[PDB]
């Protein structure tokens, strides 16, 4: 686990990702429900970034992967979307943030990645999803 | 000021100009690659540049009159080559590039000329001779 | 269970759900066969809502998921399709209502959900199945 | 089962539907075949109903689901291809009609609907299939 | 077994069949592999018919299906592509015709057609698979 | 300088020109087969050249003046055939390829002509007298 | 020359012309089913010819001038028929063929006429009267 | 003949003319659904007719003078509805269909006129007076 | 008959008209949400009506000069809104809508002007004064 | 009013307008990012604004005079870079944009002049001198 | 086997076909492989052959799989793309040609083939895979 | 293992590729999870090579995969993408390379290979997988 860099500034139009629950489930076949909630918490589990720069860009973009990557090290994760509490219901939110500011820690969901050539300077990778590990 | 008659095609054989050249037009294009990331100063389009591959199409009008350079056209045509093709800007210089010979016709009416465009495109470096 | 809001106001054009039967059934190989229900009612379960607009109204968004939801709660669901009966035949609905004016109390059938960024302020998610346990 | 009513009289270009068979069949694998025919009928089998018309047709089609239907119940259906026989064969078709004129009494083949909003008063929906039980 | 009729006259663009060969097969791991069919003939596998006339085409399409069809007649079926030999080797085809000029006697290899309405008037049906049975 | 009324098509039956053949135009093609590689000396588009496949294709105009090569078009049509057709350019020299009668009209208004187009392309290989 | 006055479309109730007939254009067509195989003999597109399917359409034009003939191409619209339809050309003569009515439009102006188009396109295999 | 004059559409409120109606256009349309076999006389496209659906657009330029049945339309545009519309055919008759208000425009220039157009299409089953 | 000079639109800021304003186009649309059962008194389409989504878009040309309301539609387009747009309809009245500022250009030549054109859309439900 | 000789298009080298400039349109333009929501007013489309990407495009034509600011557009093109450009209006000022140099032409007549469009589109974030 | 013909001449541009090996391999799971290859030859492996010519040309392709073929005859195949060496490395090709001149006995890959009509006189079918056994 | 040559130079705009990391993970259902890995290093897996130019080029790169490649030698690969290190964190790449400058041993993850001809002269093969084994 490291607090090395949030990423390279680049993130494509799609960077999909939303906050998850186990919540197992019954489905009481003649009546309604009753469900249970384990957690108390989400992981936010971002998905679908997309680098796309110069091949200048990508040297310091595949080696991210590799260098402070391995599989199981932070590099804080930048939102586009310390306690924050939601209290848009009479509910809370009260979710904590041990980084500062929106920078929910992470690591990638992949055993590789695939970098993709474009034209002479177009360096792509079609997804990096994460799940933010505590 | 350029005079139009300056800028000139011509085939290999050496170079010569083609005889009917009523028209000529190179253009160059760029398919201008979209780097557009999350982040712009004020949501402008931002673009890489370098990139984008690049290209070069000639299209030449004119009337058929009988050359030796207007039947390598059709040899250049039949026996599909790459061969070079040179085309001067006036006060710039030559261009000196190897083209294709994509799409000519000849064409002709009950009253008019001989008459024929011929359309080229670029197939490989270029080059400008200042 | 809450009685908390309806949802945020936007859904776009696609919000599909209609009324699920469980129906147990034989098909016998012969022929005709019956069958018979043990409802005597008809979960809606609605399905592929869409939120569209800034990035403002993402944050009570994704929070709506998070801080009342969780999953186990009610969040009263908005059709845009106290007891409603169905006369056109000559048989009958007879549906209740618990909740006022076809608010249909639901939950959401996803463990996560998956926010896009479309754009500088395009926040978008795809579908929000939902089916109205009571 | 019942004698409701058709259908709503709207159907899309696409209502597609033909009879079945079991047949089951051996096929020998070192020369010709044998087979059998249990049914000396046929299930009619149509499918692919679509409902398109304002939203206030719709609330008399969700509950047309609904009322009179359950699962369980008639609703004689409308064909758009007391004895019928088919005599362009030398052999002959010969089956019989429980209901008058082409009315063919089906039943839904789903345990759930699903009607779509397309614009602020279009109502659809892509599928009701049935298989005409007796 | 029926001696009854070709078939409608009509035929879409893309009526495929082509004869279908056992082949037995051994697929050694270590290369060339022998095999043998015990056959000496083909089935000719005819698929993909389509009817395409206007409505009063097909009450005499559905029922060819069921009157004289059920599922184990012959309706002599023909080919837009006694004893026929194929002289182009130096071997022979010698394969027999039981009927005359072509005929080739099938079966459809379906449990259930699908007719649809494209139009007021527009009948059609995707798919009619034979195999010609002997 | 060549005339437009030298340059002829002409139909078999021997060959013999069509009657109104106001405005003709054999065009040629070919599709350019893109061979671009990711290396390329400055970014330029790469071409093939002898891969791509080549053709030709007739567009003759004129108004319906009633002959025997003009109703042999009309038997071309309707019993549809690939017949040789061969087409002049003044000073190179005949074509002389095999063309089908892709789609041909005949117009007429409340004041002017029986006209017609007459729409060719090419079936086969092509040749050149010189 | 052939005058464009005597190319004339014309319905059945038995034919007559129709009233507005301003201009008039049958239109024939195939689709040219390529079939190139990889050999040719200088890698030319290779046609089969009578594998294509053939149309006819016809696009006539014309100022609304009440006729019986006019009322039935209504008639033909509305209770939507595929009659048989004959064209003549000047000195090849008729077609009489099955068309349909495929879309008509009435127009007018502030100071002009009442006119219209009548578009119709093939519905059945065609003649040819010499 | 007929006056360009005479062809006029109307509103409901009863019916009655728009004040511009500088040039307008009843357009009727069938799609033609094809149904072409394998067999075919002489492999010609063969089509079915009355199974085809069928259509009307009404285009009516003309310039901004305020009328009662200008608002209407105005009324009929927000207050989506889709009434009766009116067209007559001089020496035919009237239309009588329900249509709706697809799309209209105004428009303004710095010297000419408040000018509008107005596209119209059908909504549902036409008549004729005759 | 009403002026062209009379019909404008203007911006806010309280409302003003641009400067140049040479011509200029409100324009109004429905998508027709085609509700076409196979049930239908003669084949006909029907529509639906008021399901569609209805829209409006201002095309407006003009000559550059320099005003406030010329530079608040380039603060609009940078610091993009979506504010109150108002255009009136000679006699009808205003319409006072809020649109957006979608595409505008400025323009000039070696002889000419600085014009520009301005094109705006719908962005929200609209109004009528009468 | 504003002369259209005023408003220039500038190149980096320090600025200075190229020679031939017979014509030149600076355009923006914005995607219009749809939100339409179920719920609206009267059923409008509702438009988010500030969401849309946001570009500029230059096309600027002129006849081939030889100066370094013409040959240095060709050396933006062949070592493709994307460096800053200014486009002056009359009386708003200048536009100080980074743009890139997506397609340029030579053209020449047997007749007339050496001509050439210069077609630019934006590479980055713009600004606004007033 | 046989020593027949080629084939008919026209193949469509897409007739896709190379080398294969087993070689079969363990992939050591904490460093580097080893590998080994049973076949010191390779099978070609041509396949997506397409006939298109008029239908004269079909019935002479039809039953080129059934007269000559059957399931287990040579049919010698041609390559767009006595023993041939390959040099163009410091290792060797020396690949043996049973055949004379790139002809590459083979056998169809299919139980059945699929002749389409695509025209009144258009004959298509869209793949006769094989693998050339020795 | 060879040290033969580079490759054909030709490579198509999408050949795509990216370090592969063995991350054997537990994934506990509570929430937060170990971790580990064994490799110290990452297989960088380059995929998607396509071959485009004449049938010269063709016959040379067909026995490319034959004669020095069989399935289990180097044929050193050319990354468009002696010990080279990561710097651009405060972690390290520090990564080896066998072979001088980016030259990364690999081979082809194909039992077999498929070329296409497109036109008189265009050859064509739409992929060529490797995983640079050590």
């Amino acid at each position: 686990a490291f607090h090395e860099v949030r990423f390279p500034a680049n993130l494509s139009f799609g960077s999909v990702g939303g906050p998850e629950r186990r919540t197992e489930i019954v489905t009481l076949s003649s009546g309604h429900e009753e469900r249970n909630s384990p957690w108390a918490h989400s992981r936010r589990h971002y998905d679908a970034g997309v680098g796309l720069r110069s091949l200048d860009d990508v040297e310091r973009l595949i080696a991210f992967f590799e260098a402070r990557g391995g599989q199981l090290h932070g590099f804080r994760w930048k939102d586009w979307a310390g306690i924050v509490s939601f209290n848009e219901p009479p509910p809370q939110g009260a979710r904590v943030t041990a980084g500062f500011e929106f920078d929910v820690p992470v690591r990638f969901d992949t055993d590789r990645i695939a970098v993709s050539v474009q034209s002479f300077q177009a360096g792509d990778l079609p997804q990096v999803p994460v799940v933010e590990v505590r | 000021a350029q005079n139009g008659k300056d800028l000139l095609i011509k085939l290999d054989l050496q170079f010569e100009t083609i005889a009917g050249l009523r028209a000529t037009r190179i253009s160059f294009n760029a398919e201008t690659v979209d780097v557009t990331s999350l982040e712009s100063q004020g949501g402008w389009r931002e673009l890489l540049g370098g990139a984008g591959v690049r290209s070069a199409s000639i299209s030449g009008a004119g009337v058929f009159k009988d050359a030796d350079t207007d039947e390598r056209a059709r040899q250049i045509f039949f026996d599909g080559e790459v061969p070079e093709f040179q085309v001067i800007i006036p006060d710039f210089g030559i261009v000196q590039g190897p083209f294709m010979i994509t799409s000519i016709d000849y064409a002709g009416s009950h009253n008019g000329e001989a008459s024929y465009e011929l359309a080229m495109a670029s197939a490989g470096a270029l080059s400008f001779t200042a």
